[PDB]
């Protein structure tokens, strides 16, 4: 929620980014 | 640009933390 630059989440990028934002100690299947 | 697919959308255009947060589930 800041002037952050959109990262091109191509392939695995989406996955790692998803884990980063949603939460590491939880993506025990959704990643 | 536009894309009826988040993974594709994030790849083609790109996604931030906010963008991803909006896609975060329970």
């Amino acid at each position: 929620p800041t002037p952050e630059m959109r990262e091109k989440l191509c392939g695995h990028h989406f996955v790692r980014a998803l884990v980063r934002v949603c939460g590491g100690p939880r993506w025990s299947t959704e990643a | 640009a536009a894309a009826t697919n988040p993974a594709r959308y994030c790849c083609l255009s790109g996604c931030t933390q906010q963008d991803l947060l909006t896609l975060c589930p329970y």
